[PDB]
């Protein structure tokens, strides 16, 4: 019956500006203290913002500190994060949580909270002034004649596409097993890149045809693709 | 400013297991630490508060401790649905500092990667640049190093890396290298070779292709 | 003298010199025993109309800047020094003032030194003259004006809220004569629900606004933006003449209206369709409410003669208000703007509403009568009169100017007036102030006000109840402990005022004017619970409020040593009851049964002992003041056991157990039991009546609705026949003949 939802997420170009909603139910939104913890792809939690439950004091990380504006309202029960100047850097999963006033001390110097109970599900914030764009697939079949006994190794790339997320298939499915899509990499250029590969028998080459379905659809993009 | 230091960064180990991770406290910080595990993708879950007190819910095979500036989680008997990454957190005052994190992987015995590497393709070539792929498949453990060869020359620089998470059948993983630069520079050199130095080889292995083979 | 003395003679010399010039003449001379009979608003205008005619006389001029001076008025009284200076060089006396004030207030500008060069060598090395070298240097450089500007922004970061900051940062801003800053941000202000009840903060709006019309930044930058911060001043207004009444006395009060109603005359000119035109659409209807408000104070000290006729002429001010149609919200350029606007709008007919109801309660039509005598536009001059001296010229204030057209003469309708307070309850801020008197206000009516409406709209997503109920805290405070507080502090007022007038009415008493009609116990506890919900607390502060709360919350739960009197426990568990009874949802009809069955079975055992005529423990330092007036009685003993065990049954149902219900329900032959034995058979019926099923059931299910239509029609029957039941109809008659006419159809 409790739960917390992030919205106010999606794209947005460098020094431009957004504003997350962390909406609240279930429990009293004036004793609980607000906070936003944002993690970019692969790294750890990041701590950006806090709201102290009763009066809402902020406190901002350095990394954000006069960008960013964290508030809360009684009569919407909801909190925001407003996001001003954005950088390539802020790209990350922002997520809100609370911490009562149970868990919520003032002390000289400054106030602590004992740790934070409820999680949203965090929403995606990505920054960068790269423009979408649909990705294009080059095959990448195998130079091999029976290289490794019966087994034989395919796969797609996908390139040059803008944003996250790409979703690739193999016959449409049908070839399920052993496959591996591996995560994207931003090139230095602003569009991100990933390959897609499995293993099938060598025996089977040439007479199971063997296609990749990616689908971009931030783009509204589909290509099937032969190998 | 304090600062929480997470040790190990990446550790190993099985079910059954008594595993310990800690964090240590640059200043002298009071008891207003906290433990989280997040899976991947989904949200942190608050396991320990203030220190060694349990978050109501969470099993009772967690447990924390703290000596001087150093805090430590425990879990007793490792179970496989804790498998994930942890954090520890401070919470002095008006500032809020989590670990760097450490994963816990699923410990197995050593698997070699076979390796396959991929030229460009002709219709990447029409673009006008040009990517080598390496593949390493079905590996373990995370740790391996890939170097790349222009006709015997070192690069560095120009070429990205990106591994799979421990698979779920046989926990190994997967890495693919991607050797970027234009077609021009790629017409320029003939040998390529893509060479793997790894715990599971026996010696490092190298694979190679000659433009128009 | 008094004031009698010297406004009789006013007819004296008006007597003997009647043309205007010599009328104007003598102003001076009228002006003269006005500053000795302490009357500084009208002496100024009085020797101000002498100056209209004798503008070359130095001692006029003077005698003006002195009382320009006593004023506290700087701008204005060094210019009239000035004039009596150059007009006179002997007045020495005045090049030192002149020094003396323009290096106490301000030393940015030259002209401050320049006249203390001059004070300098009219009076060589006097002690005064170091003194005024000194003051000068003591102004700050840039940078030391830059350093304050830091301190009061990072300090308005944290504290917006502060009402001597803000103030801080427009006189800043007026130090350095950035006018447009100080009234931007006053501007960006006036949306502040807090700063907007600030008595200081609307004086010093009132000012900074004014200050900007006649600045010179005001001419030169543009004429757009003019027309939007002229709203703002009528606004401030507004907000300043309702609070001037109440606390300041009755001269002050006057005064402040003679500014508003200059204003109003000022801008009625421009008009247009844009807010600045709707915004004097509604404030126009303020001006008198207050004026009424401010007529009704002064004849409440007065004698009776003075009461009835100041009251005949309040009743027609109210009336002026509520007739004035709701503000044109759409034209209004923001969702703030606009939602402030109507706000005010509520508050307007509001509180004017139940001002003429309790006005005309008094007679039988009343209110037809005050229109059909002082509608006429002799009434307009004798409402002048009472108000203002005459003396002042009737051309340019509003009041003499209106076109009193067509006065509707329409006593309200209550279900508008309760939309009108529910949209109105934020207007104060939700003061305990406020709501203990609209409580009161509908404690004369036949119908009840929405208190559970009023409380969604200050404390919004509050559950209704809480499921934590053990313990104390509070962080477990629910609508219903509000909504039961509420009722004790306007019970708990009520009977202190009663008790207050026997020893000399008290619903006649408009809102500004009453005192606290609150203990202080009392108020300091809302005003807590409200900063601790709307998030408002201090970081410091948050453990001394939470615990200030949790002090009181055992007595509104009736727990360990409550201070509740039987009596207003009584009225706790009825008023809930009837409150919950007419609900149509079932979380709320159980809630409010719950807590009126708690507080039912917290009074029985003190019925009990009072029932065979023995003590009650009085309490130590009760929330809820006890009073003799309303202890109860044996005669009422029997009537309460009865209408408990209602509450009871109703409870009991509500649960499931409708065998013991109904067997409860049945027992007493009550108009209430038969609604709820009808709906409850209604129920039983509708559902079983249309599905395939056992015939031999069939017919026990048409059974049951054969049973509601005879419950309904026996209702229908006792209530025509009767007043007193209808008055004890859970919901109103209508609805229940509603229910009738689809219940035979079935």
């Amino acid at each position: 019956e409790v739960q917390l939802v992030e919205s106010g997420g999606g794209l947005v170009q460098p020094g431009g500006s957004l504003r997350l909603s962390c909406a609240a139910s279930g429990f009293n939104f004036s004793s609980s203290s607000i906070h936003w913890v944002r993690q970019a792809p692969g790294k750890g939690l990041e701590w950006v913002a806090s709201i102290y439950s009763y009066s809402g004091y902020t406190s901002y990380a350095d990394s954000v500190k006069g960008r960013f504006t964290i508030s809360a309202d009684t009569s919407k029960n909801t909190a925001y994060l407003q996001m001003n100047s954005l950088r390539a850097e802020d790209t990350a999963v922002y997520y809100c949580a609370r911490s009562p006033w149970r868990w919520s001390g003032v002390s000289d110097g400054g106030f602590y909270y004992k740790a934070l109970d409820y999680w949203g599900q965090g929403t995606l914030v990505t920054v960068s002034s790269a423009s979408t764009k649909g990705p294009s697939v080059f095959p990448l079949a195998p130079s091999s004649k029976s290289t490794s006994g019966g087994t034989a190794a395919l796969g797609c790339l996908v390139k040059d596409y803008f944003p996250e997320p790409v979703t690739v298939s193999w016959n449409s499915g049908a070839l399920t097993s052993g496959v591996h899509t591996f995560p994207a990499v931003l090139q230095s250029s602003g569009l991100y890149s990933l390959s897609s590969v499995v293993t099938v028998p060598s025996s089977s080459l040439g007479t199971q045809t063997y296609i990749c379905n990616v689908n971009h659809k931030p783009s509204n993009t589909k290509v099937d693709k032969k190998v | 400013d304090i600062q929480m230091t997470q040790s190990p960064s990446s550790l190993s180990a099985s079910v059954g297991d008594r595993v310990t991770i800690t964090c240590r406290a640059s200043q002298s910080v009071s008891s207003a630490v906290a433990w989280y595990q997040q899976k991947p993708g989904k949200a942190p879950k608050l396991l320990i508060y203030s220190a060694s007190s349990l978050y109501s819910g969470v099993p009772s095979r967690f447990s924390g401790s703290r000596s001087g500036t150093d805090f430590t989680l425990t879990i007793s008997s490792l179970q496989p649905e804790d498998f994930a990454t942890y954090y520890c957190q401070q919470s002095s005052s008006s500032l809020i500092t989590f670990g760097q994190g450490t994963k816990v992987e699923i410990k197995r015995t050593v698997a070699a990667p076979s390796v396959f590497i991929f030229p460009p393709s002709d219709s990447q070539l029409k673009s006008g640049t040009a990517s080598v792929v390496c593949l390493l498949n079905n590996f373990y453990p995370r740790e391996a190093k890939v170097q790349w060869k222009v006709d015997n020359a070192l690069q560095s620089g120009n070429s990205q890396e990106s591994v799979t998470e421990q698979d779920s059948k046989d926990s190994t993983y997967s890495l693919s290298s991607t050797l970027t630069l234009s077609k021009a520079d790629y017409e320029k050199h003939k040998v390529y070779a893509c060479e793997v130095t790894h715990q599971g080889l026996s010696s490092p292995v190298t694979k190679s292709f000659n433009r128009g083979e | 003298r008094s004031k009698a003395d010297v406004e009789r003679y006013i007819a004296s010399v008006q007597g003997s010199t009647p043309s205007p010039r010599q009328k104007s003449m003598k102003g001076f001379y009228f002006a003269k025993l006005y500053y000795e009979a302490k009357e500084y608003d009208l002496a100024k205008k009085y020797i101000c109309t002498y100056i209209n005619v004798q503008e070359r006389d130095p001692k006029a001029h003077r005698f003006l800047g002195l009382l320009y001076e006593l004023e506290e008025n700087t701008d204005k009284a060094v210019e009239c020094y000035r004039r009596s200076v150059e007009l006179n060089p002997t007045q020495k006396d005045l090049v030192l003032k002149i020094a003396e004030l323009l290096c106490k207030n301000d030393v940015t500008d030259g002209r401050a030194k320049y006249w203390l060069e001059r004070a300098a060598k009219l009076f060589p090395g006097s002690p005064a003259i170091y003194k005024l070298k000194e003051q000068l240097l003591d102004c700050e450089g840039e940078d030391g004006w830059n350093k304050l500007f830091d301190l009061i922004q990072s300090e308005l970061y944290v504290r917006p809220d502060d009402v001597h900051v803000n103030i801080r940062l427009v006189e800043v801003y007026r130090s350095t004569k950035r006018l447009k800053d100080a009234v931007a941000h006053c501007h960006e202000a006036e949306r502040n629900i807090a700063l907007r009840s600030s008595l200081e903060w609307n004086s010093c709006v009132v000012q900074t606004l004014k200050e900007y019309l006649e600045s010179l930044q005001c001419l030169e930058s543009d004429k757009s933006d003019w027309r939007a911060t002229n709203t703002d001043l009528l606004l401030a207004y507004a907000n300043l003449m309702l609070l001037t009444l109440s606390t300041r006395d009755v001269q002050e009060s006057r005064e402040l209206l003679q500014s508003f109603d200059s204003a109003l005359q000022s801008v009625k000119s421009l008009g247009g369709n844009d807010e600045l035109s709707a915004t004097f659409l509604e404030m126009k209807g303020h001006f008198y409410m207050h004026a009424g408000s401010l007529l009704l104070k002064m004849g409440q000290h007065s004698s009776n003669v003075q009461w009835r006729a100041l009251s005949e002429l309040a009743a027609l001010c109210y009336l002026i208000a509520f007739q004035v149609p709701r503000p044109k919200i759409k034209l209004i350029k923001g969702e703030a703007g606009q939602n402030l606007l109507e706000m005010m709008a509520c508050d307007r007919l509001s509180q004017s509403g139940h001002m003429l109801l309790n006005l005309s309660r008094g007679k039988q039509d009343f209110l037809k009568e005050i229109v059909e005598t002082f509608a006429n536009k002799s009434g307009q001059s004798a409402l002048y009169d009472a108000l203002f001296s005459s003396q002042s010229p009737k051309d340019t204030s509003f009041l003499g100017s209106d076109d009193i057209g067509n006065i509707d003469v329409r006593e309200p309708e209550l279900e508008d007036l309760t939309r009108y307070d529910v949209g109105a309850i934020r207007a104060h801020n939700g003061s305990l102030q406020h709501l203990t008197w609209l409580g009161l206000q509908w404690n004369s009516l036949p119908a009840l006000p929405g208190i559970r409406k009023w409380l969604k709209q200050l404390f919004h997503h509050l559950p209704h109840e809480t499921s934590r109920l053990e313990t104390n805290a509070p962080e477990s405070i629910c609508i219903l402990d509000l909504e039961v507080f509420l009722l004790g502090v306007v019970y708990t007022s009520h009977l202190q005022l009663k008790e207050k007038c026997n020893s000399h009415q008290p619903l006649c008493l408009p809102l500004p004017v009453c005192k606290q009609l609150c203990t202080e116990r009392q108020k300091s506890w809302w005003d807590a619970v409200c900063t601790l919900i709307h998030r408002k607390a201090v970081p410091g502060n948050v453990a001394k409020l939470r615990l200030l709360v949790q002090h009181e919350i055992n007595t509104l739960r009736a727990q360990e040593k409550h201070g509740l009197q039987p009596a207003l426990l009584v009225h706790w568990a009825e008023c809930l009851q009837k409150t919950g009874s007419g609900l149509n949802s079932f979380y709320d009809q159980r809630e409010y049964m719950g807590r009126s069955v708690h507080y039912w079975k917290k009074v029985l055992p003190l019925l009990k002992i009072i029932k065979k005529k023995n003590s009650i423990p009085e309490p130590i330092d009760p929330l809820f003041k006890h009073f003799h007036s309303v202890d109860i009685q044996a005669s009422e003993i029997v009537e309460y056991e009865e209408d408990a065990h209602i509450t009871f049954a109703v409870l009991d149902a509500v649960n499931g157990n409708i065998e013991d219900a109904v067997t409860a329900f049945e027992s007493i032959k009550s108009v209430v039991s038969y609604w709820n034995l009808a709906l409850i058979f209604h129920r039983k019926a509708e559902d079983i009546e249309n599905d395939a099923l056992s015939p031999e059931e069939q017919e026990e299910c048409k059974n049951y609705l054969r049973k509601t239509r005879d419950y309904l029609i026996k209702i229908i029957d006792d209530s025509d026949s009767n007043l007193s039941v209808v008055k004890k109809l859970p919901v109103p008659l209508e609805s229940v003949k509603e229910m009738l006419n689809s219940v035979m159809q079935e």
